[PDB]
């Protein structure tokens, strides 16, 4: 967040300096509430998904074990969780540093700002939308 | 026009196969836990989730061309 805020700064404004750390702060406290929205959110469907879990194991008839075999969902929550602290990374960084960039300076920045995700111990979604990610078909509809 | 039409349904039915898989599994728990101690009317539901094997597999089926799609499109964004 640091390397992105010091790149942002450097690649967009010019005029040397007189301004300085806002986003920053604003930045770091999106992705806050962004992770605790996201993991609460995260646990619900992992939730809903081990409820269903004990519900198919009670029952236990010719098609029901494919459901049952539906541990490829829930093996596939652990690279959906590894994920999310790097996808909330730059969900964060869209809402607070990129408001008021150009089409093309939003899409630039996502590129230093995931090659910096690159070099970071840090896993993000390589298949990543932020519209798909934040906005809701219901909201989607609703605008 | 074949891969353009077909980048709005790729996450059109991304979306809709996905919101049809969280409305379908309620659906499923709905009848499941109101007949549970009736007859199999929940089999009225299942050749529903006999058709949502073509439907959780559809899902599949077009994640596996999207791998596929995808760097396509990034080679066609150059020119």
């Amino acid at each position: 967040l640091i390397h992105f805020d010091r790149n942002f700064y450097q690649k967009m404004k010019v005029g040397v300096n007189p301004r300085s750390p806002g986003y920053f702060i604003d930045g770091l406290r999106a992705l806050v509430k962004l992770v605790t929205a996201k993991y609460q959110d995260l646990q619900e469907n992992q939730r809903f998904v081990n409820v269903g879990l004990e519900k198919l194991n009670e029952s236990v008839k010719s098609l029901t074990f494919e459901k049952e075999r539906w541990l490829n969902t829930t093996k596939q929550f652990s690279k959906t969780s590894q994920e999310l602290i790097g996808n909330c990374i730059i969900s964060s960084i869209y809402e607070t540093y990129f408001g008021h960039l150009n089409e093309r300076e939003r899409a630039d920045m996502l590129v230093i700002l995931k090659r910096l995700l690159g070099k970071f111990a840090v896993k993000y979604d390589v298949n990543y939308r932020f519209i798909d990610y934040l906005v809701t078909l219901d909201e989607k509809m609703k605008w | 026009a074949e891969m353009q039409r077909k980048r709005e349904d790729l996450i059109k039915l991304n979306t809709e196969y996905k919101l049809k898989l969280k409305n379908l599994e309620k659906r499923l728990l709905e009848e499941l836990n109101n007949s549970q101690g009736n007859m199999l009317e929940n089999d009225e539901l299942m050749v529903t989730l006999n058709n949502l094997k073509k439907e959780a597999m559809n899902i599949e089926k077009k994640l596996s061309e999207s791998e596929e799609f995808f760097p396509q499109f990034d080679n066609l964004v150059e020119e």
